[PDB]
């Protein structure tokens, strides 16, 4: 019923067609944050791009929140996701949450 | 200078899951096991120890002495 | 304004004086039974009369005169009236329980036998007989209204219908007399008891069913039925056909078998 | 028709707290004591 | 007007709401006599009376609970306000009888009340089993006026099951099948399918026990061949069924709660949740003389009912383990609903494993007639059956009245309930081991420390329902108006808001085929 | 910004971690600054300054997840007052002692327990294990 | 008799209440590891920030849940049912009594030989002799000879009532127009007593049961006396 | 802003503990009740015959 | 044997039930008796949602056999989305 | 008899406002407050009875 | 003949715990043998095993009553 | 769930009120009674 | 058996109406004459006054409280026996 891999380029292409709609954006991702698992880079990367093909920024941001909610306890996935998206933040402008302080409780 | 090693991502809850199911199984054997000891074969002894050397007429005479029956003096 | 089908029913008061009238007749019983008068009772018996009447003739002026039965709503009365057929089949099923509990494992009391010693029951042959004819008749003569007013026939509809309520006034009246004639009476221990407990209800529910017949019969009379739309008539048909199974498992159980 | 909303949905009112307030310790109070004035009562004939 | 809506009602939410008001009465009732009960035990000695005056007080303590207090809150108050929202449906099929069936109670009620105000009352148990309960040993008119009462409340249940089975049946949408309803709808059909069936039975037991002691029958009587077994019989085969009744619409509220607060759509298994109620109620039939155990049964028949009432186990379990599932993985919202669900979970399971310890009928021998079995049902009724009827008030009474409650008061109230309730039934496990019988006013001395302990737990649990009392007080002298509820595409009875209009669904849901 | 109960059937905000992206955004009106700054939005977001996107973002949503996630100290609350009315459920039952119990029966006098114990171990009462089990008949002794 | 502070059973004083002893410790031992597994499997469910909240397929795992608990429920009742059938089993009794229950009090009859009968009614608490057990002293105790088969035989000539004995795994009901049957043997010498156990009125809490059960030589001379 | 439990949650965690431990250790140590204890290790049984 | 004399339907049925029996005769189901079937559901051939006012709820089978629905407010304009599965519906009142 | 269903028909169809138990005229409101009273009266006289048969009778 | 009577033994026909028709049984069955005996010339010697049987069994009071309706005529079973 | 603050907000000072009220309520007819047992009992 | 009718084709009310007055009236005609030709009296029992019988554990709410609800002198001896 489908590897990790074939998962990920179904979301991947979900999340880069050229004119994804905010409709499909938030359904994406809302539906993504259900399964068990914190999304690889290469699918947030391609959300986030959606973002921007969008003129949103709040919901990137919000995305790189929701990743680092999904990991739970596990306190080092966020980091490291953050790391291999640096590239595409630097790129696209991103602040990250803690960039802008909703961090803070 | 340093990266970040790649940690696991997916199925994260299920492996949770899956080892405490295992731990709970392993204790839910480990109780088992002490009830046996503390309470079912404790139990057993306790009226095999009891009844292995008992005098049913030297209880009888301790009573009627002790003065507590009705039908013997 | 609705774009369902379904009846949405005017305020009634007659769920509260049902209910009332449920606490008059019980409380009417306890005095009877405990303080040696029928007055509580009589009025309890009074309103629920009424209310019985108001109320089904409210449900007739919302059918025949106000349309409101649709599909969709006589599908639910059919239901209701099955679900209803089916609690009353297991209020009999707790006296036949009661028969069978007894003389199945008669006591020291009766004698160890069944009948009991000094009982002596009717023939099952004669009137008991006659009273089986009789209903299992009126479930043919129902079966002949029933296709008579579906195939438009109001003057067959109305002799057929004519001809099963007059079987059920017979019934009654024999069973009237045999309960008269009876050598034994409820008090003679467990084979009174259930004898008149369950023939009893019975009898009552050939009352009822009887009546419920008869309702229908004027409303006939007055054109109510149409030849597809009469669920009045078929929910009195089956309550019938019930008050006929019920007396054969009567006449077998208590009257053949039980002799 | 009738009304409709928060507070109309009910055959008792709460337009007023502390009327309300009588009203609910009349309602379950009187369920509440019930018992005991029965037990009295019972206690009471022999 | 006021008349007109509220006495004449033909209004499912209205009728709903009379339902809920008429139970929470009834529970202050049964509150007081569960209160006078521990009060007699809470010393050794006497405080009250001898063995008639506080069985008046165990027996309507336990008819008014069951009959008045639990079956019209979940059945009458929550099924009327949710079954025809959750099904997308205008009203009941049948909404002017549905009024008679609550209008029935107030005087079902009256004559329980009369019983124990004429004569010495009627001390008999809840079960009025004969001859105790026969015109010699109870003459007058105590145990009649609660035949009676027994009567009425099993017509208004035998009509509202007769409406809601119609209802549920005939009054979908038309692409709904019944495995597209939800599953409190589905456990008030089944509870609705046991009452049709079972309450008739009782019916005919207790006309029986109505004539012997007026009308000279003897069903019940040696004297005549009758037999006092016959009673038992006809009353379990009712009372079995009863207390299942009794608990699914609390299996099917627990669903729904623990699905919501766990942040899913849908619970877990949901056709495996339908096949357990069904199986539960279908064996529910089948059980019924492990209630008699000890009244001189053949051994075959012992064996039989032990074994098929331990099956009634692995549905059951199928339901705990999925609403374990329901949590799994859920973003948990721990509000007081939540809590209620979550010790519902717990101590359901505690209760019916003792019932499992009580089907074994070799051990039943010392068990039966003891505190053994008043702790098991208590953890079924008292933690389960209330503590569902709890989570659903919290969590809906913000649909039914517009209003919210203050959450952490309603926290208060489950930590005092949950505290004083395990500390009046737990140590009834060792009362009843050791042998204290059932129904006494009194008990030999070395019964008296758990008896002291459970009656300290009995006032525990009376602050919580003092406490309930204010807290609805609160939220209605507050008026905080509910706004968004979440989940509304998975709750179908919220999304016409809070509270709905009095005609809802007057243009019924789309819902295609395809 | 304000939610009104007439607008139950419209698509509504809410801050849920499993939902991050609600159907609506926080707020829906823009004033003049706000609608300028959606503009500058469709151009780089290198281009925008910390406190623009901080902006943004609370345009778009109402609380973050650290905010809508934060704990509270609800428990000291609920834990303290729910042993406020345990505490005085004891109130009423001292009051009950005193004003409804009686004299408990003449068996829990003191020298009536110590003679029904000896008579108790007499009749060797649960001798296996429950009672006389612990009392040693030879040495004339609770069992140490 | 029960003793303070007791939790569990009486001391078995019969063969088949040590059954049930054990029977009870094996079962007992399964209701608190189920009822711990699901208290520990619910706080594991509620302890993780992790989510899943899409559909999960149920099929696989309610084999485990209908399976494991079916061959548990058959691990009960075979020991259950094997205790069933040993009461039940013939032993021929050296000894037939009945018991009739009655407002509010028992009375005895053993009629093998002479017509011996007596009643038996509760020590009024102002009458106790000192040492002596509130509301479960009778008068005239029901002698009994020990180590001996014995039929009792339990039936009522008013209301039901029940005739218990905990310690020897007795438990009666005491039905007007039936004549139910037990089996008692008691393993020693001593007094072992129960209390009515169907509800049957005003003194329902004050018909007590005492069994003295001491050795056949004495049963006879005392039989003698009761004449 | 600090809301209530900010405020107060300190102050109602620990009077209510001391509330509820003084006034159970009252009621069952002060006021005569009998809990009736194990003889077990504490009574000195005494001749009765 | 057979003479007639009991009305019809046609002729007699009122209100409510003789409007339910008139357009089903024009195969009309104006009182919602019977189940819409789907379209394809995409933004080109939405569900058409009949309504009498301007919002009416949804709810969507989005999988055959699914037990659970999924219910929303679809209203007058553009169409919507279930938000389970997408599939789009629009109303189209009066 | 001759067919006066339509007639009925038109009368209950009548746009007064009246609930169907009223509908038909004003012998329906007599029959309802014949009805009514007894129930409330019945009841009353009820309560009378449970007060006598709660106490004592020499 | 075969005397030693202790009490009465296990029966077959009455395996159970209701032993009601037991005793009644072997009330009937002295109370026929004896009636037999009295007439044609025996001894009620021979029915002593009955006897015994339902005295042993039978609560007293039933034994009383049911000797009563005898003397009265209105005992129902067959003798 | 999300809800406006209070049309009519209940202050602690009301809310100890309600709440004496409500426990006086159980507690007094209750009391009483108890109280006065032994008054009906010898009667 | 299964009876020996036949039939069918099309249901109707005229094969109703043919098996109501062609066998179901004629039957309870026959029972009738059956049921009338075995009337009349039979001998009433010696009255003996068996305790499972003419129970009276409280009076009957009508009457004199002795007489059941269809007491017939003829045959239904009270607890004391047949009335004068
Ligand atoms: C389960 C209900 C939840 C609340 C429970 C409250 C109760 C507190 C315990 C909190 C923990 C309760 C767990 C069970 C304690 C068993 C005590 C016992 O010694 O039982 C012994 C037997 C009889 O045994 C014998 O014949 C040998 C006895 C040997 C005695 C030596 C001395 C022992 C210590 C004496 C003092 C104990 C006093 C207990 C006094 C307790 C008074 C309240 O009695 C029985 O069968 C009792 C039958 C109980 C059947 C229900 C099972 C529920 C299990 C819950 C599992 C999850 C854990 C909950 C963990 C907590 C979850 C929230
Ligand atoms: C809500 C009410 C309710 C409910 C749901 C139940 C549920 C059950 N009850 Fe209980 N019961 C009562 C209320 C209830 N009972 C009442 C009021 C009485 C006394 C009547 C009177 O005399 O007044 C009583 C009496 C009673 C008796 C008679 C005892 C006696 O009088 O001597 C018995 C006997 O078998 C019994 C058994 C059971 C069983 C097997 C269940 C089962 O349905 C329980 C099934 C649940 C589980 C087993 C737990 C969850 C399962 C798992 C986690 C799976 C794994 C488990 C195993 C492998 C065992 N009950
Ligand atoms: C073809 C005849 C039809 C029956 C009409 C007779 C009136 C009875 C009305 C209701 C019948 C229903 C069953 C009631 C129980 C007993 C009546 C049984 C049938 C009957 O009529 O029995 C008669 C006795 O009636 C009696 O005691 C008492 C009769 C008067 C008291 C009526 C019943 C009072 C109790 C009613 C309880 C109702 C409970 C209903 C619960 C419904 C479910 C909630 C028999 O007469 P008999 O002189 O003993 O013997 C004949 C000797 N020649
Ligand atoms: C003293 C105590 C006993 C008193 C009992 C007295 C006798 C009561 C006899 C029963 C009379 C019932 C009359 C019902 C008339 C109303 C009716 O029959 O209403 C019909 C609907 O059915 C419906 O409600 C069906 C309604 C179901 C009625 C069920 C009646 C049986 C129940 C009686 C109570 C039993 C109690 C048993 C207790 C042991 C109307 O629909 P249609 O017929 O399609 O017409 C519409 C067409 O005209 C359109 O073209
Ligand atoms: C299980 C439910 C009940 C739980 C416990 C109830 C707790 C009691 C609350 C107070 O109840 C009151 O107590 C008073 C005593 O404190 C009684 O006054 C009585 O005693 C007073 C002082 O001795 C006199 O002044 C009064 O006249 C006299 O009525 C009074 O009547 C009663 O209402
Ligand atoms: Cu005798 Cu209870
Ligand atoms: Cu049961
Ligand atoms: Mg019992
Ligand atoms: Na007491
Ligand atoms: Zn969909």
């Amino acid at each position: 019923h489908e590897t990790d891999e074939e998962f990920d380029a179904r979301w991947v292409t979900y999340f880069n067609k050229p004119d994804i709609d905010a409709w499909e954006l938030r359904k994406g991702m809302n539906t993504l944050v259900g399964y068990d698992l914190v999304p690889e880079p290469k699918i947030i990367d391609a959300a986030l791009r959606a973002c921007r093909r969008l003129n949103d920024f709040a919901s990137a941001v919000r995305i790189l929140e929701v990743v680092k909610d999904k990991a739970g306890p596990h306190k080092e996935i966020y980091p490291y996701v953050i790391q291999e998206l640096r590239p595409t933040l630097n790129e696209l402008g991103i602040s990250t949450p803690e960039e802008l302080g909703l961090d803070k409780v | 200078s340093t990266a970040l090693a790649k940690p696991q991502m997916r199925g994260l809850l299920a492996r949770r899951l899956r080892f405490h199911i295992v731990g709970a199984f392993m204790v839910s054997l480990g109780f088992a096991t002490f009830y046996k000891f503390a309470v079912a074969e404790k139990r057993k002894k306790a009226y095999a120890d009891f009844y292995r050397n008992y005098d049913s007429m030297k209880d009888f005479e301790e009573m009627r002495k002790a003065g507590i029956f009705q039908s013997a003096k | 304004h609705q774009t369902h089908a379904y009846h949405m029913v005017n305020p009634s008061p007659w769920p509260l004086t049902g209910a009332l009238s449920a606490l008059l007749m019980t409380s009417g019983l306890t005095m009877w039974f405990h303080f040696n008068s029928m007055t509580l009772l009589m009025i309890g018996l009074t309103t629920n009369m009424l209310t019985m009447y108001q109320w089904w003739r409210d449900v007739i002026r919302e059918s025949t005169f106000q349309g409101h039965h649709t599909p969709a709503v006589q599908k639910g009365l059919r239901y209701g009236m099955i679900l209803f057929i089916i609690s009353e089949v297991l209020f009999f099923t707790g006296f036949f329980w009661a028969f069978y509990h007894s003389s199945l494992a008669p006591t020291p009391e009766l004698g160890g036998c069944w009948p009991p010693t000094g009982i002596h029951p009717l023939n099952p042959l004669e009137v008991p007989l006659l009273n089986t004819s009789v209903l299992l008749a009126s479930g043919v003569s129902i079966t002949w209204a029933h296709h008579s007013l579906m195939e438009g026939d109001r003057k067959h509809m109305l002799q057929a219908l004519f001809i099963t309520i007059t079987l059920g006034v017979y019934f009654t009246l024999l069973q009237a007399s045999e309960y008269y004639e009876a050598p034994f009476t409820i008090s003679d221990g467990v084979y009174g008891s259930t004898f008149f407990v369950a023939t009893g209800f019975h009898g009552l529910h050939v009352i009822i069913g009887s009546t419920f017949l008869i309702v229908c019969f004027f409303r006939q009379l007055k054109f109510h039925f149409t030849s597809n739309h009469h669920f009045g008539f078929e929910a009195a048909a089956w309550y019938w056909h019930f008050v006929d199974v019920v007396w054969l498992f009567l006449y077998v159980s208590i009257y053949w078998w039980g002799s | 028709h009738y009304e409709e909303g928060p507070g109309k949905n009910i055959p008792f009112s709460v337009e007023n707290k502390w009327r309300l307030l009588a009203m609910m310790t009349l309602f379950f109070g009187s369920g509440f004591a019930a018992p005991f004035f029965i037990v009295r009562h019972q206690l009471l004939k022999k | 007007m006021f008349i007109n809506r509220w006495l004449f009602s033909t209004n499912h939410k209205d009728i709903g709401t009379l339902y809920l008001l008429f139970g929470a009465w009834a529970g202050m009732v049964g509150t007081a006599l569960s209160l006078l009960i521990r009060a007699e035990l809470g010393q050794p000695g006497t405080l009250l009376g001898d063995d008639q005056i506080y069985n008046v007080v165990v027996t309507a303590h336990a008819f008014v609970m069951i009959f008045f207090m639990v079956m019209p809150i979940m059945i009458g108050g929550f099924g009327n306000w949710l079954v025809p929202l959750m099904i997308g449906a205008p009203d009941m099929a049948f909404p002017r009888m549905n009024n008679m069936s609550f209008w029935l109670l107030p005087p079902s009620f009256l004559l329980l009340l009369a019983s124990s105000m004429v004569e010495a009352g009627a001390g008999t148990g809840w079960t009025v089993y004969p001859p105790l309960a026969g015109n010699l040993a109870h003459a007058g008119a105590s145990v009649d006026l609660t035949i009676f009462s027994l009567h009425l409340a099993g017509v208004s249940s035998i009509l509202g099951a007769i409406n809601f089975i119609t209802t549920i049946i005939n009054m979908k949408p038309p692409a709904m099948s019944q495995y597209q309803t939800p599953l409190f709808v589905w456990s008030v059909m089944i509870t609705a399918v046991l009452l049709l069936l079972s309450l008739p039975v009782l019916a005919a037991g207790i006309t029986m026990l109505l004539t012997d002691r007026n009308l000279n029958t003897t069903f019940f009587d040696p004297a005549g061949g009758g037999d006092p077994i016959l009673y038992q019989h006809l009353f379990w085969f009712f009372g079995h069924p009863e207390v299942y009744i009794l608990i699914l619409p609390g299996f099917g509220m627990i669903s729904h709660i623990v699905t919501y607060y766990s942040g899913k759509k849908e619970p877990f298994g949901y056709m495996g949740m339908v096949w357990a109620m069904m199986s539960i109620g279908f064996l529910g039939f089948i059980v019924w003389a492990h209630h008699m155990f000890t009244v001189g049964m053949d051994v075959d028949t012992r064996a039989y009912f032990t074994s098929a009432t331990m099956i009634i186990a692995i549905p059951t379990g199928v339901k705990v383990f999925s609403w374990l599932a329901t949590l799994h993985g859920g973003n948990i919202k721990w509000s007081p609903a939540m809590m209620w669900a979550l010790g519902f979970i717990f101590l359901f399971t505690v209760g019916g494993l003792t019932g499992i310890v009580l089907a074994n009928s070799s051990l039943d021998i010392v068990l039966h007639d003891t505190y053994y079995v008043v702790a098991h049902f208590h953890y079924v009724l008292s933690m389960g059956a209330v503590f569902a009827i709890m989570g659903g008030f919290v969590h809906w009474f913000p649909l039914f009245s517009g209003y919210t409650l203050n959450d952490t008061w309603a926290k208060i109230h489950f930590a005092i309930m949950f505290v004083g309730v395990n500390m009046t039934f737990f140590p009834q496990h060792f009362l009843g081991l050791s042998g204290m019988p059932r129904r006494y006013s009194d008990y030999p001395d070395a019964y008296t420390m758990w008896n002291t302990i459970s009656s300290m737990g009995s006032f525990i649990s009376l602050t919580a329902v003092m406490l309930m009392v204010f807290i609805i007080w609160e939220a209605f002298a507050s008026k905080r108006e509910v706004l968004t509820v979440d989940l509304t595409t998975t709750n179908l009875e919220w999304l016409n808001g809070c509270p709905p209009p009095y005609h809802t669904f007057e243009e019924p849901t789309y819902v295609n085929l395809k | 910004s304000v939610v009104k109960s007439e607008d139950y059937a419209l698509p509504s905000y809410v801050d849920r971690r499993d939902y991050p992206l609600p159907d609506v955004a926080h707020v829906k009106n823009l004033s003049a600054s706000q609608k300028a700054l959606k503009e500058k939005e469709k151009a780089s977001w290198s281009s925008l300054s910390i406190d623009e996107k901080v902006e943004l973002y609370r345009l778009k949503f109402k609380e973050s997840f650290a905010e809508m996630n934060r704990s509270t100290n609800e428990w000291k609350t609920v834990v303290g007052a729910a042993m406020f009315f345990i505490g005085f459920t004891a109130l009423l039952l001292i009051w009950e002692k005193h004003y409804v119990y009686g004299p408990i029966p003449h068996t829990f006098e003191e020298e009536w327990v110590a003679k029904q114990t000896k008579r108790m171990l007499d009749m060797k009462v649960a001798p296996i294990q429950g009672f006389s089990a612990k009392w040693d008949y030879d040495k004339n002794e609770w069992k140490k | 008799m029960a003793y303070p502070m007791q939790l569990g059973f009486q001391d078995a004083t019969s063969p088949i209440m040590e059954e049930l002893l054990h029977f009870h410790d094996h079962t007992l031992m399964i209701v608190f590891l189920i009822s711990s597994l699901v208290l520990y499997i619910i706080s594991l469910m509620l302890t993780t920030k992790l989510t899943h909240t899409s559909t999960m397929d149920a099929q696989e795992v309610e084999t485990i849940w209908t399976i494991l608990p079916a061959i548990i429920l058959i691990l009960i009742a075979l020991p259950s049912l094997r205790i069933l059938y040993m009461m039940d089993e013939i032993n021929n009794p050296s000894l037939t009594v009945k018991t009739m229950g009655h407002q509010w009090y028992w009375s005895y009859e053993y009629t093998d030989y002479e017509d011996l009968s007596f009643d038996s009614y509760m020590i009024p608490t102002s009458e106790l002799k000192p040492g002596e057990l509130r509301l479960l002293e009778v008068d005239n105790r029901v002698v009994l000879p020990m180590e001996m088969t014995i039929r009792m035989l339990v039936s009522s000539e008013d209301v039901l009532h029940s005739w218990a004995v905990p310690s020897l795994g007795l438990k009666t009901d005491a039905i007007p127009g039936r004549l139910n049957q037990t089996t008692l043997m008691s393993s020693r010498p001593g007094l072992y007593y129960g209390q009515c156990s169907e509800i049957c009125g005003s003194n329902h809490s004050f018909m007590p049961i005492v069994l003295e059960l001491v050795p056949l030589k004495y049963f006879e001379k005392w039989s003698a006396s009761m004449l | 802003a600090p809301d209530f439990h900010d405020k107060y949650g300190n102050a109602v965690l620990a009077s209510g503990a001391t509330f509820c431990v003084a006034v159970w250790v009252y009621m069952a140590t002060q006021i005569g009740i009998e809990w009736n204890p194990s003889p077990v290790g504490r009574v000195t049984p005494k001749e009765w015959r | 044997a057979s003479g007639g004399g009991v009305p019809t339907d046609e002729e007699q049925a009122t209100g409510l039930e003789r409007e339910v029996m008139l357009a089903a005769r024009k195969g009309q189901d104006p009182y919602n008796i019977l189940a819409p079937k789907a379209t394809s559901g995409t933004k080109e051939d939405p569900n058409l949602v009949p309504s009498i006012t301007n919002k009416r709820i949804v709810g969507c089978i989005c999988e055959e056999d699914n037990s659970t629905v999924i219910w929303f407010w679809l209203h007058k304009g553009e169409a919507q989305r279930c938000p389970s599965c997408g599939t789009h519906y629009k109303l189209v009142p009066h | 008899f001759e067919n006066r269903v339509a007639e009925k028909q038109k009368l209950f169809q009548e746009d007064n406002g009246l609930p169907v138990h009223l509908k038909g005229g004003a012998t329906d409101n007599i029959l309802y407050r014949v009805t009514m009273t007894l129930c409330l009266g019945g009841t009353l006289y009820s309560l009378y009875c449970l007060g006598w048969a709660s106490f004592p009778h020499k | 003949k075969i005397k030693n009577y202790q009490t009465a033994p296990f029966d077959s026909r009455f395996p159970n715990q209701n032993q009601t028709r037991n005793c009644w049984q072997n009330y009937l069955d002295f109370h026929r043998c004896e009636k037999a005996m009295t007439a044609k010339g025996g001894d009620v010697s021979v029915c002593e095993w009955y006897r015994r049987v339902y005295k042993s069994l039978c609560p007293i009071s039933w034994v009383s009553t049911w000797d009563d309706r005898r003397a009265e005529g209105t005992f129902p079973g067959k003798i | 769930i999300t809800a406006k603050p209070a049309k009519t907000p209940t202050s602690p000072k009301e809310q100890a009120i309600g709440l004496s009220v409500t426990f006086l309520s159980f507690l007094l007819p209750a009391g009483w009674v108890l109280y006065h047992l032994d008054n009906y009992k010898k009667s | 058996a299964s009876a020996a009718k036949g039939d069918h084709g099309g249901t109707g009310a005229r094969t109703w109406r043919f098996l109501t007055f062609g066998l179901a009236l004629p039957s309870v005609a026959l029972c009738t004459l059956n049921s009338w030709l075995h009337s009349g009296h039979r001998e009433r029992p010696a009255f003996i006054p068996y305790h499972h019988l003419r129970i009276r554990t409280k009076p009957f709410s009508w009457g004199d409280g002795n007489h059941t609800f269809f007491h017939n002198p003829r045959v239904n001896p009270l607890p004391t026996g047949y009335e004068k």
